[PDB]
RNA sequence: UUUUUUUUUUUUUUUUUUUU
RNA sequence: GCUUGAGUCUCGUAGAGGGGGGUAGAAUUCCAGGUGUAGCGGUGAAAUGCGUAGAGAUCUGGAGGAAUACCGGUGGCGAAGGCGGCCCCCUGGACGAAGACUGACGCUCAGGUGCGAAAGCGUGGGGAGCAAACAGGAUUAGAUACCCUGGUAGUCCACGCCGUAAACGAUGUCGACUUGGAGGUUGUGCCCUUGAGGCGUGGCUUCCGGAGCUAACGCGUUAAGUCGACCGCCUGGGGAG
RNA sequence: GUUUAUUAAAAACACAGCACUGUGCAAACACGAAAGUGGACGUAUACGGUGUGACGCCUGCCCGGUGCCGGAAGGUUAAU
C-alpha cells in the first residue's frame, strides 16, 4: 500500500460510483490510510488503476 | 521599450529629448566592402514619386544572399543601418572570409554561428526550415525559394512556423496567414534586434530624414493645380477623393503570377 | 539521481523498431551514469480516450536513478518523434525495482 | 555553502587552541568567506529574490556580530579587522 | 456511463447511472451556475443534518 | 442560495391638569 | 558571573510554491464534403434574423482561441491577499532534533523601508466561452429595462508612481497563570503492537470550569480579574474628510 | 524660423505620432513607343493615403439622411 503491488489486490475499496470509498465500512488507521492515498495517485495517472468503467 | 539596454531620453536642458541615446554601436571607417546609391528620382523623365529632395542617399551594406551556411563563423562587432534601422554584425567565417549578417538583440561571445542540412540548428547564416524545429522566430525567409530574404531587418516582424501545414507549405504573418511558401525556403533567426530604434520616434525632425531626402508633408492641401479640390477661401468642405485610383477601402489586385493569398480575413 | 518514473507510447505495431528504439533511449541515461531499476515492455494496450486513430499504443515504463541534466533531452526526443502518442514523468519517493 | 578546502582552513587559521570551530572569530571568518563565495555565482538565475534574502540576512548579521564583539572584547575585535577588514 | 439493455422490450436497466455521473454532477450548473456563495455552504449543509 | 400580479393615495388636529 | 533570551553549523522533513521554464484533456465555433425534409431557437405569451439558394444537427477532414476540471476532502496552507493539474531551476517559510560553540548579540516602534484588494495612467498587444457597456426586436401607464440570439471590458499582465475602503478578540506587546477535563487534529516516547490505541507528550486549533467578577440575555484564568514598557490614535453637536 | 520674392511679413502652418488603408508580393505608381531606373539592394513595425496639430490626456456619442465600400439570401433586365 506504500507502493503499487498490494493496491492491485485492493480494487474492492472502489464504489459502484467508480471512485475510492469512504472508510466507515471498516475504519482504516490514519497511518495505513495515508500510505494508500499516494499509491492511488501514482497508479491513477499511469492508469494501472484504470479509473472507472470506460477508463 | 520597457527592455534593456534601453537608453531612456534626457532631462529637459536642451530642445531635444529624443534622439536615441545608444552609445556603443556607431563606428568608422566605412570598411573596405561598401557601396552607394545615386542621382535623384530621375525616372526618364517626369517623375511620379513627389517632393524628392534627393541629396545624400548615400551608402549601404553590401551583403545580400549570405548563402554560405555550412562553414562555421564568429562575431567581430555590431553596428547600425540608417536605411532600415537594422542591427547588423560583422562576421568572420573561420575559413578565411569577412561578411555582414543581420542580428538579434545582442548576439555576441563571439558565439558559434553556423548552419547546414540537418547537421546544425543555432542562429545560423541562412538555414532551411524543413530541417530545424518550430517557433515564433525565423527571420531571413527567402521571399520565394532562391530569390533572396524577405526581411533585411531585425525591427520586430515575427513570421511564425506552422508544423506540417498542408505538406511543408508554412508560416503565419500579419497580413496573409496563407502565404503557403514551402519550408524549402531559408531561415536564420531572430526578429528582435533593435526595436528601440523604431518602436519610439527619434525626432520631429531628425538627421534620419532632412540631410538628403524630403518626406511627403502635403497632397490635398494648397494650390488646386494638382488634386481634385478646390475653389479658394480656406474652405475645403467637399467630397474630394484620390482619383482616378482610390483611398479608404476597395482593394487593387485581381490577377498575378504565384498569387498565393486565398482566404483573406483583412479586418 | 531523482528516481524518476517515466511512461511513453509509440505507434502500436512497429514491433521491429521499438527494440532498436529501446537501445537508443537508454543511451541518454547510460551516457550520463544513470542506472535503471526496471525497463518494462507494457505491450500493445488499448486506450481510455480518442488519440492517434489506431485505438492502441505500444507503451514502455522505466525507473531511473538519473539527474535533471537528461529529462528535457528525453521530453525533446519524445516530442520530435512523429510516431509517439503521449509521454509523462513522475519523481522520487524511492525507486520501483519490481514490475507492475 | 563553500568548499571543505575552504572550511577546513578557516577553522585552523581563526581558532585558538582546541575546539574553537563555532566561536565568534571562526563564525565571522565562515560568514565572511561564505558571503564572498556567493558573490561568485550570484550573477545567474536572474529573478532570485527567493535566495537574496537569506544572503542579505547573513551579511546584515555579519555587521551585527562585529559591533557585538566590539562591545564585548575590543582587543579581539581589532585583531580580527586587521586580518579581514569587513568594517562597513 | 455506457449501459447494455437486452432482448429490448426497453428494460430500464439504465436506472443505476443516477448514482452520480449522470445527475449529481449538476449540483453546480443549471443554465448558468450558482457562481457566488456556495463554497462554505458545502459545509454549512453538514450542520443541518446531524439527526 | 430565481424571486418586478401596476406605481402612486396632501397637511393638520386626535392625545380627559399635577407633586407621589 | 548566570538563567541562556540569541545565532551558526550539523541532521532530518511535507503540501494548492515568491519569480523564470514545460505542458495531461471535456464541450463547442466555423468550415471542407458526407446526408435527412422542411421547421431550430427563445418566453409571463414569444421575438429582429433564418427555411425548393434544404431550421439544426450528427460523422469524416481541417483551422484557430490555451479555463484546471479532479487521489479534492465529511479540507489543507499562509504576514494578508491568494493559486488549486505536476514539475525543471533559484528553493519563501519552516521546524522535529542528538549535539556543538559564544555569553542579551534580546524585545517592541514613529517619520521612513518595502508590500499594497476595488481603480486610473498605460506602451505594444495576447483578442476563446459568459456578460456592465455595445446593438435591437419585444412586454410598454415614459422601459432611459431586465430579457433573448449577437456583446466588450472584466479572465490575467511583462514592467511600474499604487494608501487602501468593510483586512472588527468591534482588540498590541506579552510573562507568569498549573481545580482542569471534553473534542477536531498532528508530529511523536513506551507496550507479547494479541486491539476498534491502552500507559502517555509538545504543538496547531477549539470545546466552555470555579472562587471572583456580577444589570438582561451571561461572561466564568490565560479571555475583560489582578499587573506592566508605549510607537500611537482619543478635543463633544455643525464645521470634514 | 523666412516659407507664398508681387498687397499680408505671418495672426500661413512644414512638424510627428496612428487607428485605418494599396502590396503576401514581377510589390503601389508607368513619366519614355521597348525600359524596370524611384521605392531597391528592398516586405504589409520597409514605402505610399487624405490629414494629423507641442506634451499629455481625451474623443463622450447619436445611424435619420448622405457617404465609404462590401456581399448575395433576391427582383428590377445586358454585351453573353
Amino acid at each position: 500500500e506504500i507502493d503499487y503491488k498490494d493496491i492491485a489486490t485492493l480494487k474492492n475499496y472502489i464504489t459502484e460510483s467508480g471512485k475510492i470509498v469512504p472508510s466507515r465500512i471498516t475504519g482504516t488507521r490514519a497511518k495505513y490510510q495515508r500510505q494508500l492515498a499516494r499509491a492511488i495517485k501514482r497508479a491513477r495517472y499511469l492508469s494501472l488503476l484504470p479509473y472507472t468503467d470506460r477508463h | 521599450v520597457k527592455c534593456k539596454p534601453t537608453s531612456p531620453g534626457r532631462r529637459h536642458v536642451v530642445k531635444v529629448v529624443n534622439p536615441e541615446l545608444h552609445k556603443g554601436k556607431p563606428f568608422a571607417p566605412l570598411l573596405e566592402k561598401n557601396s552607394k546609391s545615386g542621382g535623384r528620382n530621375n525616372n526618364g523623365r517626369i517623375t511620379t514619386r513627389h517632393i524628392g529632395g534627393g541629396h545624400k542617399q548615400a551608402y549601404r551594406i553590401v551583403d545580400f544572399k549570405r548563402n554560405k551556411d555550412g562553414i562555421p563563423a564568429v562575431v567581430e562587432r555590431l553596428e547600425y543601418d540608417p536605411n532600415r534601422s537594422a542591427n547588423i554584425a560583422l562576421v568572420l567565417y573561420k575559413d578565411g572570409e569577412r561578411r555582414y549578417i543581420l542580428a538579434p538583440k545582442g548576439l555576441k561571445a563571439g558565439d558559434q554561428i553556423q548552419s547546414g542540412v540537418d547537421a546544425a540548428i543555432k542562429p545560423g547564416n541562412t538555414l532551411p526550415m524543413r530541417n530545424i524545429p518550430v517557433g515564433s522566430t525565423v527571420h531571413n525567409v527567402e521571399m520565394k525559394p532562391g530569390k533572396g530574404g524577405q526581411l533585411a531587418r531585425s525591427a520586430g516582424t515575427y513570421v511564425q512556423i506552422v508544423a506540417r501545414d498542408g505538406a511543408y507549405v508554412t508560416l503565419r504573418l500579419r497580413s496573409g496567414e496563407m502565404r503557403k511558401v514551402e519550408a524549402d525556403c531559408r531561415a536564420t533567426l531572430g526578429e528582435v534586434g533593435n526595436a528601440e530604434h523604431m518602436l519610439r520616434v527619434l525626432g520631429k525632425a531628425g538627421a534620419a530624414r532632412w540631410r538628403g531626402v524630403r518626406p511627403t508633408v502635403r497632397g490635398t492641401a494648397m494650390n488646386p493645380v494638382d488634386h481634385p479640390h478646390g475653389g479658394g477661401e480656406g474652405r475645403n468642405f467637399g467630397k474630394h477623393p484620390v482619383t482616378p485610383w482610390g483611398v479608404q477601402t476597395k482593394g487593387k489586385k485581381t490577377r498575378s503570377n504565384k498569387r498565393t493569398d486565398k482566404f483573406i480575413v483583412r479586418r | 539521481m531523482r528516481h524518476y518514473e517515466i511512461v511513453f507510447m509509440v505507434h502500436p505495431d512497429q514491433s521491429e523498431q521499438v527494440p532498436g528504439m529501446i537501445e537508443r533511449y537508454t543511451a541518454a541515461i547510460t551516457g550520463a551514469e544513470g542506472k535503471i531499476h526496471r525497463l518494462e515492455d507494457w505491450g500493445r494496450r488499448q486506450l481510455a480516450y480518442p488519440i492517434n486513430k489506431l485505438h492502441k499504443a505500444h507503451y514502455v515504463l522505466m525507473n531511473v536513478e538519473a539527474p535533471q541534466e537528461v529529462i528535457d533531452e528525453l521530453e525533446t526526443t519524445f516530442r520530435f518523434n512523429d510516431a509517439v502518442i503521449r509521454s509523462m514523468v513522475m519523481r522520487t519517493k524511492h525507486a520501483v525495482t519490481e514490475a507492475s | 555553502s563553500l568548499s571543505t578546502e575552504a572550511t577546513a582552513k578557516i577553522v585552523s587559521e581563526f581558532g585558538r587552541d582546541a575546539n574553537d570551530t563555532g566561536s565568534t572569530e571562526v563564525q565571522v571568518a565562515l560568514l565572511t568567506a561564505q558571503i564572498n563565495h556567493l558573490q561568485g555565482h550570484f550573477a545567474e538565475h536572474k529573478k532570485d529574490h527567493h535566495s537574496r534574502r537569506g544572503l542579505l540576512r547573513m551579511v546584515s548579521q555579519r555587521r551585527k556580530l562585529l559591533d557585538y564583539l566590539k562591545r564585548k572584547d575590543v582587543a579581539r575585535y581589532t585583531r580580527l579587522i586587521e586580518r579581514l577588514g569587513l568594517r562597513r | 456511463i455506457k449501459v447494455r439493455e437486452n432482448e429490448p422490450f426497453d428494460v430500464a436497466l439504465r436506472r443505476f447511472k443516477r448514482s452520480c455521473e449522470k445527475a449529481g454532477v449538476l449540483a453546480e450548473v443549471r443554465r448558468r451556475e450558482f457562481y457566488e456563495k456556495p463554497t462554505t455552504e458545502r459545509k454549512r449543509a453538514k450542520a443541518s443534518a446531524v439527526k
